[PDB]
């Protein structure tokens, strides 16, 4: 105890093992020793200060990626009463992105602590020489506390050289500790803006390399009045839903959406309608991809095929059917626009009510009810998207339009003939109820509990 | 629902689940035999590959998928609302088309769309739905109190709120019975913090998009 | 305004992917790495995730909420790769033998071994409980999945000069399974930062270790 020297008690190389020390016995973390390198790479240095070649033993954080924080404190014990201060020579290896602070406190037998030393940040890549004196005379329960923070917070230390007296002039200070946790503070949120005359070739923000994350750019493709916008792509390689491109066609406060493409592979082109195509970039912070190109080419009616005039009905997909599929019972146009609903109501209070307004091919008109039965009643109910025929009765002939004679036949389709030969025509006031909506159809019981 | 009771098998035939690559991703309301209606905030960015999506119709229990009441269907077309936004988050609805037609069986029935000029008054108790499909009663609230409780975001008329004032029990449709018939008063869109007080929950008002939904049912 | 869509109901987990039967969570008091279930008695993981005691949690979806379909099987023996270069993280792949055979069901099954090397642009499924933010520490308790096409070898070597080996190729996340077209082609090994510029993820090719895995299983079954 008394005969044991204080230097050998404090100063320790811990090459083969720890010297006579008190490291951790009560806290929830225990320091570990790293032989040059270990698992979880980028753990400070790859060697110690003495050996320095792939085989040096140095103390560091107990583990690598920690789930939560752990308080690690190197304890000590009082020493003999020394008049002169105590020179403490050491070299730390503080480095990392989530590094925390470490303090050196002094305790006594009167429940009094002091905290004056504290450092945090990345101090170079090698061992940074440091020195600090001690103004403790007799009673001093000093300690070296730290914290096991999240990933990228490993701190190393080696070759404690606490001596007595005052050492020589310390001329090896820390050159510059750069704050890594705020590496660059990305808050640009800018770049290219609303474009102009066709300078089609342009980078998005950093196109000739993988793009960085957290970037929120915007490209408002505009043109002259009456000109649409085209968005042909020569190369498209993005990430999943986390990285999408919400192509907008607002032109005002009420923004509209046209298409949202993502992922790798050449996606289809976009054909806007107005003269302002707003292109916003939405990227996540995980696994940023390469990017894509965009060469807009303005014009007139791009994408949408030119409709054929001179009695050529153009269905919503671009196909032309002059008179072969003008609501006659065929499915030429695959979008269903050729066989669209050429029937509706008239003077109807609710949705499933009104007149018997019918269009044979071009002009809308009424009908007649001389041979009206329940069969054609439910037929026109189903054709109008309704349920079964609840009731039907005429009121009075309103107009003298080209009404059609409805007929029935076992072939399924109804026979129609727009003959204008009918006195006191009875206009059908169709009263059809709704179909099987969201009502309880199963055999449910009554268990109010 | 956390504070919800188990619903009877067959009481909600218009409640199905959407599977994205074999995984239940979002809810949908079966409107027609070939077109469904779901929220756009959950199916966004996935409309490029409709073949990966698949809808299990008549699904009540995930472990009881071997029952013949569950009719699988494949998606081939996804239509997102044009007025959808990710920053403003307005009009988050999207329809999905089915590959083949399905028959209205005992456990597969279409839902009713809210007709125009029909506003649901506040304070109307009606439960919702969407392993075990539980349900819980959810009353209707006003837009003024809903905006005053959450002043961080502007809730316009295009959406309607419905939920408990004190919280605790909060893609699913907002089914509210009207004249012995259930309607589609909204879809379960989002929630700031579940099981927290003063969290009614804003739902997309379907009554403002009746003509938009009916235009694709044919 | 659906700005935070997390008020879902029965089913529909809170913003996380599911239906990944080969995804297992290695637990030693806290989630640290993932795994890959290839059979009923072996789990594939990263070599740097080696620990003394690891509880292989099978069928885990929420690491903090018990759903009733989890399988907790302790690790019987862990055999790392003999040529595992700890300095360069080469051969970053190890095998974890389960103490008991897992119950194969609809939620826990096996993954097929790779029979062909992954070509450039092949779509792959990656799962894990890793960080979702490039800055800070935001590790939620939810399982997220991410798809990514396989990048070319030239760009992969250019992004990491002198760091990409023949067994590596670019495409909590440590040890995550990278299954491409129903075949486990890659294993998450390391990466410079969290989604840094021109820094894609580094993955170990299991196609070069198929024979080693087969020989290790046959000699330890």
């Amino acid at each position: 105890s008394s005969e044991l020297n204080n230097y050998e008690k404090i100063n320790c190389n811990f090459e083969d093992g720890f010297c006579f020390w008190v490291q951790d016995l009560n806290d929830d973390n225990e320091w570990e020793r790293i032989q040059g390198s270990t698992f979880s790479p980028f753990t400070g240095p790859n060697f110690d200060h003495t050996f320095g070649n792939a085989s040096g033993f140095y103390i560091s954080t107990p583990t690598g990626p920690g789930g939560r924080q752990e308080r690690v404190g190197l304890l000590s014990l009082p020493l003999d009463p020394t008049l002169e201060p105590a020179c403490l020579s050491f070299w730390y290896h503080m480095y990392g992105e989530n590094v925390h602070k470490l303090s050196i406190n002094i305790s006594n037998d009167q429940n009094m602590e002091k905290t004056v030393f504290q450092k945090e940040g990345n101090y170079g890549d090698n061992w940074n020489y440091g020195q600090v004196t001690l103004n403790e005379t007799v009673k001093f329960k000093v300690a070296f506390n730290a914290f096991k923070n999240k990933i990228l917070s490993d701190i190393a230390l080696d070759d404690i050289s606490l001596t007595y007296g005052i050492c020589n002039g310390s001329l090896y200070p820390e050159p510059t500790l750069v704050p890594t946790p705020p590496p660059e503070l990305p808050t640009d949120c800018g770049g290219p803006f609303e474009l102009w005359e066709p300078n089609t070739t342009f980078s998005s923000t950093n196109f000739p390399n993988s793009y960085p994350n957290l970037a929120f750019c915007v490209w408002i493709l505009n043109a002259q009045k009456g000109k649409n916008i085209q968005l042909h792509f020569q190369e498209f390689d993005l990430e999943n839903i986390n990285d999408v491109v919400e192509i907008r066609d607002g032109e005002e406060a009420d923004s509209l959406l046209l298409a949202v493409y993502t992922g790798p592979g050449p996606v289809k082109d976009v054909f806007s309608t107005t003269n302002r195509m707003t292109v916003l970039l939405i990227t996540n912070d995980v696994l940023a991809r390469g990017g894509f190109k965009a060469n807009f080419t303005t014009g007139y009616h791009l994408g949408i095929p030119e409709p054929c005039k001179a009695d050529h009905f153009q269905c919503k997909n671009g196909e032309c059917v002059p008179l072969v599929n003008l609501c006659d019972g065929h499915l030429h146009c695959e979008d269903g626009s050729d066989e669209a609903d050429c029937v509706r109501f008239f003077n109807g209070t609710t949705n499933n009510n009104g007149l018997v307004r019918f269009r044979i091919q071009s002009i809308w008109h009424t009908a007649c009810a001389e041979n009206w039965t329940t069969q054609i009643s439910n037929d026109v109910c189903q054709l109008l998207g309704l349920g079964s025929g609840n009731s039907s009765k005429p009121i009075f002939p309103t107009d003298g339009g080209p009404f059609v004679k409805l007929n029935t036949a076992p072939d399924g389709h109804l026979i129609l003939t727009p003959s204008q030969q009918c006195l006191q025509d009875s206009l059908i006031r169709l009263q059809c109820n709704h179909k099987s909506c969201g009502k309880k159809l199963a055999a449910q019981d009554i268990t109010p509990k | 629902i956390v504070g919800g009771s188990n619903a009877k098998e067959g009481a909600w035939p218009w409640v199905v689940g959407l599977y994205y690559g074999g995984r239940l991703l979002c809810g949908a309301s079966l409107v027609s035999s070939d077109w469904l209606v779901s929220a756009a905030a959950c199916v966004y960015g996935r409309n490029l590959e409709p073949s990966k999506w698949t809808a299990i119709l008549g699904l009540h229990m995930k472990s009881n998928l071997t029952s013949p009441q569950t009719v699988p269907r494949l998606i081939d077309e996804i239509v997102i609302n044009p007025h959808y936004n990710r920053r403003r988050k307005d009009n988050a609805i999207a329809m999905m088309h089915l590959e083949f037609k399905v028959n209205y069986t005992d456990y597969i029935q279409p839902i009713c769309l809210p007709e125009e000029n029909q506003v649901f008054p506040p304070g109307r108790n009606c439960s919702i739905a969407g392993n075990i499909l539980q349900e819980a009663d959810v009353p209707l609230l006003s837009n003024e109190r809903c905006q005053q409780q959450m002043p961080e975001y502007n809730i316009t008329e295009n959406m309607i709120c419905a939920g408990y004032e004190e919280g605790g029990i909060d893609g699913g449709p907002l089914m509210c019975q009207e004249n012995n018939r259930w309607f589609l008063a909204g879809v379960t869109s989002f929630g700031y913090k579940c099981a927290l007080p003063n969290r009614p929950g804003v739902y997309a008002r379907v009554s403002r998009f009746t003509e938009w939904i009916q235009s694709f049912l044919h | 305004a659906p700005f935070d869509d997390d008020d879902k109901i029965v089913g529909g987990y809170n913003c996380e992917e599911n239906s990944v039967p080969y995804q297992v969570s290695l637990n030693s008091g806290y989630h640290f790495c993932g795994g890959s279930l290839i059979n009923e008695q072996w789990v594939v993981s990263a070599g740097h995730c080696y620990k003394s005691r690891i509880q292989v949690r099978l069928g885990e979806h929420n690491i903090e909420v018990l759903e009733g379909n989890e399988q907790f099987i302790n690790a019987a023996k862990i055999i790392r790769h003999p040529q595992y270069d700890r300095k360069t993280l080469n051969n970053d792949i190890m095998l974890i033998k389960l103490s008991s055979r897992a119950v194969i069901n609809a939620r826990v099954s096996t993954i097929s071994l790779p029979t062909a090397p992954p070509a450039t642009g092949t779509k792959c499924l990656i799962s894990g409980w890793g960080n979702t933010a490039s800055s800070g520490a935001d590790y939620p308790d939810e399982l997220q999945c991410l798809d990514a096409p396989v990048l070319s070898q030239a760009k992969c070597e250019a992004s990491y000069p002198g760091k990409i080996t023949s067994n590596m190729f670019c495409v909590g996340d440590s040890g995550g399974p990278v299954v491409c077209n129903g075949q486990l082609q890659g294993v998450v090994s390391w990466g410079d930062g969290c989604a840094q510029k021109n820094k894609p993820g580094v993955y170990t090719k299991v196609y070069n270790y198929v024979k080693w895995i087969k020989n290790t299983i046959a000699a330890n079954s």
